[PDB]
């Protein structure tokens, strides 16, 4: 039971890594750690190697992404629409009237 | 699962053999990964089914993509099984096998066949060389040292054996050998002095 | 639509739709700021930048700081950005205890490399914004050993 | 495999230190941890040192 549970955790860790790096191809859990012929033993250290590979990938491909903040006004945005450019406040007040 | 093609397309045979050595050591019930790597070098030097080591591993990583040559892969497997059990039965140890494989069996010699084939002559010659290794004693290892190069000289040889130099002089004149290039020469001197 | 004034490293240009202003780091003469006594190796570790122009609500300044030196430290810290400029350092927090490296860390204090202030689309959307621009302040914190 | 990975980590750690002290001459890792004769054992405590 403990191995199944840590296996689910390691899978969840891989998915967290995949989302963080926004790449959905890198895989390290390839299964077979529960080697049936040998009572499914000794999978902890194989998972440890998996974790070491995780850490190596995370650190080596690390990139402190550049940070940018943008301010957007909804009134200006809607007033400046390419297809349907309209007053946002006036439409608001009108839709309020009905 | 464990290995991939990334280093399979490489040209470093020794690296590939070294990294594969644990797997063969397991599947072959073999003592150390170094002997696995050495016997890998040997089987590569045989080329059983027209294969090399990189090709061996690429085909293994292929999910039985050969309909008939998978039997050739397992024939390679039985071949390394045969050589491994040859080592186990003859009880050759680390350094002698290492010297023989790193020298491509040039320090052995054979009949009408370079290195060593898989016949009876090779088995017999290796067995002789191994009893002689064992009978060399403590200094015999450094004897292998001077055997790895062609500095294996007569007087040092006789001194190791504990025998007379003049005996060896007569043996090299009778056997016609002027330099103990290969274990064929050494063995011939051995047989002449044994007579 | 195009201008150029200055020498190598200390230059100002308008390339394409992008205003570039390069400053030679060695040109700043940080050696002479303090005596050679009690200091052997000096190097930059922090830069914050201020842009006090005529900006009201909803105007979003866009600036880029880039370093193009020979000392090549891994990505994550080779370039920084500017959006507000009100003592903007380019990060949500100003922590000097960062487990990671601050941008522009380890630079030689008077390296031959140069740092560039770049304003995009100033032809264009930031044309008016940079027309009202007066000048720029560079607060460089650096350490001396 | 694990020893190769930790060798990579130790080397990048060394490079990080070299950057921190801004001196590029100091070396501590000189190889030989994977003693092939001993099945590549005994590398861990070497890295500890």
């Amino acid at each position: 039971q403990f191995f199944d549970l840590t296996q689910s955790f390691c899978l969840m860790a891989q998915e967290a890594l995949r989302r963080e790096l926004t790449d959905n191809g890198v895989t390290f859990i390839r299964g077979g750690a529960w080697n049936g012929t040998t009572a499914g033993l000794m999978a902890g250290e194989t998972l440890l190697l998996n974790l070491a590979e995780m850490e190596k990938v995370w650190l080596e491909r690390d990139e402190r992404a550049l940070e940018v903040t943008r301010t957007v006004s909804l009134a200006q945005f809607y007033q400046a629409l390419s297809s349907d450019n309209f007053n946002l406040t006036e439409k608001l007040t009108q839709f309020l009237r009905e | 699962p464990s290995i991939s093609e990334d280093m399979a397309q490489s040209h470093n045979r020794e690296l590939q053999a070294e990294i594969l050595a644990p797997f063969i050591a397991a599947t072959l019930h073999l003592a150390s990964p170094d002997m696995a790597r050495y016997i890998l070098l040997w089987t590569d030097n045989l080329r059983p089914g027209g294969l090399d080591i990189a090709g061996f591993m690429t085909l293994v990583l292929k999910e039985s993509l050969n309909a008939n040559e998978t039997t050739q892969l397992v024939q390679f497997c039985h071949v390394m099984a045969q050589l491994s059990l040859s080592v186990q039965t003859l009880r050759l140890s680390e350094a002698e096998l290492s010297v023989l494989v790193i020298s491509g069996f040039a320090v052995l010699g054979a009949k009408n066949q370079p290195a060593g084939q898989h016949n009876i002559d090779t088995l017999f010659s290796l067995y002789r060389f191994h009893q002689w290794i064992n009978g060399l004693g403590n200094p015999g290892s450094d004897t292998l040292d001077m055997l790895r190069q062609q500095t294996l000289t007569a007087d040092r040889l006789a001194s190791v054996m504990g025998l007379d130099i003049s005996m060896v002089t007569q043996a090299m004149v009778s056997a016609g050998v002027n330099q103990l290039q290969c274990w064929q020469d050494i063995n011939t001197v051995l047989q002449w002095i044994d007579v | 639509g195009k201008g150029n004034v200055g020498a190598s490293g200390n230059e100002l240009k308008l390339s394409n739709r992008q205003i570039e202003a390069s400053v030679r780091l060695s040109d700043l003469k940080i050696f002479s700021d303090y005596p050679e006594s009690l200091g052997n190796t000096r190097q930059l570790k922090q830069v914050s930048v201020t842009l006090p122009a005529l900006v009201g609500p909803y105007e979003d300044i866009r600036a880029v700081l880039n370093y193009g030196g020979s000392i090549v430290m891994p990505r994550g810290c080779s370039a920084i950005a500017l959006s507000h400029g009100v003592n903007d350092s380019g990060q949500f927090m100003l922590d000097f205890n960062d487990s990671r490296y601050l941008p522009f860390e380890g630079i030689s204090v008077n390296d031959s490399g140069s740092l560039t202030l770049s304003f995009p689309d100033a032809t264009d959307r930031q044309k008016a914004l940079l027309e009202s621009l007066s000048d720029i302040i560079l607060h460089i914190r650096y350490t001396i050993r």
